[PDB]
Order: C-alpha cells, then sequence, then structure tokens
C-alpha cells in the first residue's frame, strides 16, 4: 500500500542518454551537411 | 497512480472497509470485551479484524 512515489531519477533516468544521443547525432550530420 | 492510490481507499472506511486496509492503526482495550467476540463468532470481515 505504499507506492505514492514519484518518477525519479531511478524512474526515469535514460531519457538523459537518449536526448544526448539525439543531440551528438544531430550535431554529426549537420556538420557533414555543408561538405 | 496518486489519484488511483488515493481513492481505492475508502474515505469514508466505515466499518468493513478497515478490515481490508491496514495503512490506518486501529485496536481497543486487550480481551477488554473487544476482541472476545471476534476469536469466537467467525465473521468474513470481523475475522479479518480479529487477525
Amino acid at each position: 500500500s505504499k507506492e505514492a512515489s514519484a518518477l525519479g531519477v531511478q524512474n526515469i533516468g535514460g531519457i538523459f542518454i537518449v536526448l544526448a544521443a539525439g543531440l551528438v547525432l544531430s550535431v554529426f550530420v549537420a556538420v557533414g551537411e555543408f561538405l | 497512480a496518486f489519484l488511483t492510490v488515493e481513492r481505492m481507499e475508502s474515505p469514508i472506511d466505515s466499518a468493513d472497509d478497515l478490515a481490508k486496509q491496514t495503512k490506518i492503526e486501529y485496536g481497543a482495550v486487550e480481551d477488554g470485551a473487544t476482541m472476545t467476540f471476534f476469536k469466537k463468532s467467525k465473521i468474513s470481515t470481523y475475522d479479518k479484524m480479529w487477525a
């Protein structure tokens, strides 16, 4: 009966990794756009 | 989830609703004619109360 726990870092931790991966992929594909 | 947790429990918690729930503490005089009727006289929710 004790479940009033928020979506903490343990509950959601991979979102930072996926956004960082998206950012690095975006810059890595944008640098090649000029070439 | 928060809303379901707060609403599945009975806010009015009338009688039998107390047996199923365990968050709220409850009790009385030990064997002071309170649970003497509950150890015997098996009634479902009253049996849960005795347990």
